[PDB]
Parts: C-alpha cells; structure tokens; sequence
C-alpha cells in the first residue's frame, strides 16, 4: 500500500509532488498516445487475456444471414502477466527540517528526474521486448512486413517509401487511420526543404497517416514503423497508473519510489512495419 | 482506490 | 503497524499453529516449565548424584548431609526462528478480487521451524554445545541388536527397564524410535494374537513413539515425570512482522525453547 | 504474562 | 526476628559504610552498573572486540557497520560475605548506660570484606571462571625489570602509554602498583631533580594507587573510561542476621559485584 | 530505586 500516514510531507507537498509526476510523465509520454487504453483494472489484477492471433475473415450481407460469419478460435487463451516499472526516489532528513522553520518552498526536482526516467522505461517496454521476461515489442513481434527505405538524402523518397509501407499493410488487407512514429536523425531529416512540390514533407505525411507523425528520442538510430491506430489491433492494459508512494524511513532520510504496472497487447500483427 | 486513472487517455 | 486485518491475522496463526502440533513429537513426552515471559533469558540448570542414603535414628536426629544442587550454575536461552515472504500485490487482490489469501509459505517456515526444535532436543548443538538425549553425559547404554529374530523387540526394552530399576529410578516409562524400525516392530508374531508394539505399550505404560529426527538406528526409553527432564520456554511459536521493506512484506515465527536434564540418569540409547 | 499457544501435548 | 532496634541499625550501616569507603581502591577507578537488585542472578558479559572508524559526509550516508557484540556469553555474580558477633549483654547495656553501641567487631567485618572483594577485581579465582586484571587472556605484556635504580623506571609506563595506543586507545590512563615497587619509586637519590610519582601521575591524569593486595612484583596500566570496563552491583555492603545462636547474636554483611572487562584490549601488566 | 546504592561510586 501507500503511505498517507506515519510520513513526513503534508497534504499540500503531497499535491505538489503527485502534480508534479503528473505533469512531467503527461509531457514525456509518445507511446500512450498512439494506443487507446484498456481501463484502469484495479491493483490486485497480475493477468490479463491476450488473445492469441489473426484471421482475415470478413463480414458478409446478404437477404436472410445464413453466412455463419464464424469468429472463431480453438488453440488457447495464454493469459500473461503484467510487470512493473519503477525508479528510485529520494529527498533528504535536513531538507524538511528547513522547511519546518527555514525557506519555506520544499524543492522537488528528484521527482521530475524520477518520473522522466520511468516514463522513458515505458517507451522502451513499448517499443521494446526484453528477453528476461520474455515480452513483445513493436520492433521485436513475428511476422512484421518489413521494407527497406534506403533513399534518404533526396528530396522526398521517406515520402515513396512509407507509401510503400502503407501499400503492404493493405495488401495483408488491414487499412484504417494510420499512425507513425519515427526516429531522431530520421524525423529531423524528413523535416527538411519542402519537396519542391509543395511544403515540407511533414504536411504530407500528415495528410497522409492523418493521425500524426510522432518523435521517440527511446527508438533506435535507423528505423520507424505504421500502425492502424484503431482498437482490436493494439491495445494497452493498465492495472494502477502512475503514481508515488512512501517506501520506507532509511538511514534518515525519506527514500520514495513511482509505480506503474503497464502490457501492450498487439493482437493482430499485421499492422506494424519496420526498416 | 482502484481505479483514479491519474494521468491517461491521451487521445489515440 | 500490521498490514494483514484481523481474520487474516488469525488465519495465518492457526495454521502455523496446526502445522507445529501435528508434527511435534518432544513436547509430548517431555514437560514445560512455565511460560516465563519473553524478557527472562536465563535458567538454572541440575542437582544430580546428591547421593543421601538417608537416616532412621530414634526420637532424636544424627546429621546427614542436605540434598542441593551438585553446582550451581546457568544456562542461556536459545532462539530459534524461521522467516518467509509475501507479496503487496497478492494482499491486494485477496483484499478485493480473490478471497483465499494463500499461506503456504507460513506452513513451510512452521514445518521447518518444529523440525529444528525437534532436533534441538534429540541432538544437541554442536557448534555452540549443548546436551543431546542422544549425547548426554551417563546415558546407561544398553545394547540394542541382535533383532530380525520374531523375538527380541522385547529383550532389549526389559534389559533397558532393569537398568533403570537398578538405579533406582523407575516409574511409568516412555520410549521414542526411529522410524525404520519402529516400523520394522511389526513382528507380531510372537507367540499370540496380540501386537509385539502393543505388548511393549503395555510395558512401557505411556507409548511407544515415532520421530524421524533420529539416525537410522536408535532409540531410547525414559521417565516421564519432572525432576528429571524439563522443558522450559520463554515464548512459544508465535507469528511476528518485521517491518515492510520495498512495499512487498516479510515476516518471521519465532520460538524460545531450552531443555534441561535435571536427572541424567533416566536414559538408554544403543 | 504471554499465555502459551502451541500447548502441552500432555506429558 | 530482629532485636536491633531502628537506631542500633542506623549505626551499623554508617559504621560499615564508612570504613568500605575508606577501604577500597579498585572501586575508584571503575564505574559501576547500578543497583540491579537481589534478584537477579546473571549479567550480560558482552563484548570482546570492535572499531569502527566512522565518518562524516555532508548528505548523511557512509555505510559504518554499529558494534552490537561479539560473542554473549552471560556469567553469572558471586556473593561476598564476613561475618561477627555481639554478646547479646552489651546490646542491653546499651539501652542503659552506654548509649552508643559498640561496634568494633563490625568494622573488623567490613574491613576484610572489602579486602577480599578487591582480591576478586585484581584477581581470578578460576573455581568459578571469572577473569581478573593480572590473570585476564589480552593482557598486553612488557617485560619492565631495569629497576632499583632510579636512573629509569618510567620507560616501563611509556612503553605501556604507547603500547596501548596502538591498539586503538587513549584517554586518561591510571597506574595501580604493588607496595614494595611503589616505596621503592618514591626514592630520594643522587641526581636528586625530583621523585617520580609527580611525573607519573601528570603522564596518568587518574592516579597511581597502592595495593597491598597484589604480589610482590606486580603492576597494570588501565584506561578508566567506560565502553571499556564496568562493575556490576546487585547488592552493596549490607549487614544481617544469621539466627540467634547461645544467646549470642551473629551477623554478616554482604555484597555480590562481578568485574566485567568488557573491552580487554586497554590492559597492561609485567 | 530498588535499595539504593549505599557506598559505591567513588570517582570513576
């Protein structure tokens, strides 16, 4: 549990603080705004259903349904378990004697620190498995359709090449609002002169994908991907949201720590490309 | 507690 | 500041609880002292061979010597303890979603815990040194062979006995073996229709025991009253908190325990 | 002062 | 029960406690543990070793592992104890016509009483395992025998002095010596200059004391601070009846101490 | 508090 008892803040530093996590994470966060969230389950949950894999089957119409329009799967459920993430979170003993009887303003700048640094771990859990645990990530899944793009420098060619993309992501027959998100030296690159036929790229990608061209510093140098934004294709679970809690009263300071317990679930692995 | 959802929903 | 409600709570001491009772085989044989209090942490220790023939004399009185302890001396309390872990998110989701609330790891750390006592009172420690039923000082060893004839699981029980009688110290007996033969004491066949096991209960008159904490091949018989065997706790086995560390919460089940052979002269062993 | 719990097991 | 009335009692206790204060030595340059009473029966005997350097930061975090102990080991406090008598007709008299008792026999009591308790600081008597100043395991030795002439003797206590600093000591030092060394130290001789017990005791800064109870070549050099040493006092000097045998009336006055050196490194002897 | 000290504790 929390602490909200035998504690050495007041209530107006705990809003401050918790304001402050909120503020910095509400900033630093470019995954959870590309995926709709699964609501907040509660704190006891471990495992949610991840449902297993793909089919390309289509609705039909017709004067009397006969059709049978099975959605059907037989294999398995493989619930998974969901993890945690955290950082370390510390202030001083001295420091709340002062602002007893001292400057009154109690600094909080670990907790800016704190929060970046863990929120830049959800970014790197997203976009990335890890073999300990044994996850999947947007640029580690099975079955990816890939593409090269290999023609930068010019004047547009990320331009062809995410058409490219987007051209065998319908050809596995999976199109909808799309959405990417690009790497530094790549989104800079891109950024550039106008593509003398026009203005700069940008607001052609952007009438594009037409749900926004995004920037993660967490990526790797050299690579991207597309999305179909919409739900039933990706998808987050969130157990608590991030907040802070008193952890313990070490040598005499007052050491705290941020919680979050976060899974993606990528359903159907049709909608990713990559480099 | 158990479901506040403090910082969420940001419009995907 | 107990993380765990009431009925939880006592949950988790039942069963600790059930568990030491079930397999605790010592303190059935032997008897307490009285709960002293957790502070007290030191006993007085014996009186033995304070041999007193004793005096007749007529209307008057001559001047035997006074039975005391042979030197009087102390012993320290030992403390043995066991410590397993549980989890917040589990408190958690048996406080609202799933409603066991597992405690295995309690009734691992109980089981682990009566083991080491048990042991502590057949053997004693040999690191810090104490005494050992089995490693007592004059222990009247008898030799317990010669079986695997249909006769002869009561010999050396008789043969015990009569040593006991001949110093002098008898009364209703007990007696403890290892489990290989214990079992192995089925030769019913003896001559009747009765048990070899319960021709010797009736001998013994206060059961023949099993423990598992002994050696493959051994045993003993002894005499169940007080001054000659005690048992004295200063805390009996209880469940305690020990802070919480990194949100998750440990814990830890505690016991006070220290025997004192009054008497060593209530022993037979191989 | 603190009752006995686990109990006697009789003699 | 008692015939010593309120007063007669008053003038006992004054008698006894002042010629204990007049008597003892080792009393003086140890501190004592307070009055844990009657009836305990057994003390923490704690420590052996330990230092640990610490340090400061300005944030408050260097990681210095405390010292809680090193081995316990729990002896337990012996009784000492005189005793007299008083013929039963002088306590009449003295509700007559000698007013104030006489009570010589009291103050031969607690003179020996003190003398044999501090026997038992200066020495051990292995009947019951207790350590004692000369015959103590981490003495720190140093052969000293250049005396009989005066031209030196100190450099036996400035070896001492340094020797006891390496191991981790300082603080104010103090120096008990045998009678036949210390009339042998303040000689007045050729060179004259000064004596030497000015020297030694400002290079002490606690005191050279004298002993009659030591042999006939002794000599230790100490470091008088507590968290080093101690004294344990369950009773101090008391008197009490022992019966009422002829008509006569004995007594006996008590006290149960116990040195304990709880840091036996600050020690230096020959 | 329990029979207080009566001689003891000379200096140190």
């Amino acid at each position: 549990f929390l602490g909200h008892a035998e504690n050495p803040l007041r209530e107006e530093e705990w809003a401050r603080l918790n304001e402050t996590v909120i503020q910095v994470a509400r900033r630093s966060l470019v995954g959870r705004r590309i995926l709709d969230i699964y609501g907040p389950l509660g704190a006891g949950v471990q495992t949610v259903p991840y449902d297993e894999f793909q089919g390309v089957s289509p609705g039909a119409v017709d004067i009397v349904g006969e059709q049978e329009t099975a959605m059907v799967f037989t294999d398995a459920r493989k619930f998974k378990t969901i993890p945690i993430i955290y950082k370390d979170f510390l202030l001083h003993w001295r420091d709340i004697e002062a602002a007893r009887t001292h400057n009154m303003p109690l600094d909080v700048s670990a907790a800016a620190g704190a929060a970046a640094l863990c929120a830049q771990q959800e970014d790197e859990l997203i976009f990335y498995g890890d073999a300990r645990l044994g996850y999947e990530g947007l640029m580690t899944a099975n079955g990816r359709l890939t593409v090269p793009l290999g023609d930068w420098t010019s004047p547009g060619g990320g331009f062809q090449a995410i058409v490219e993309a987007t051209r065998k992501l319908n050809e596995q027959g999976h199109f909808g609002p799309y959405a990417v998100v690009l790497s530094p030296r790549l989104y800079s690159q891109l950024h550039r002169i106008y593509e003398k036929t026009g203005v700069l790229e940008i607001e052609t990608i952007r009438q594009l994908a037409s749900d926004g061209v995004y920037q993660s510093n967490r990526l790797r140098g050299e690579s991207g991907v597309v999305v179909s934004t919409g739900r039933e294709n990706m998808d987050l679970a969130v157990s608590m949201d991030m907040v802070a809690a008193y952890l313990g009263a070490s040598r005499m300071n007052h050491p705290f720590r941020v919680l979050e317990a976060l899974l993606l679930r990528i359903k159907h692995p049709d909608a990713i490309c990559t480099l | 507690e158990s479901h506040p959802l403090t910082v969420g929903s940001l419009r995907r």
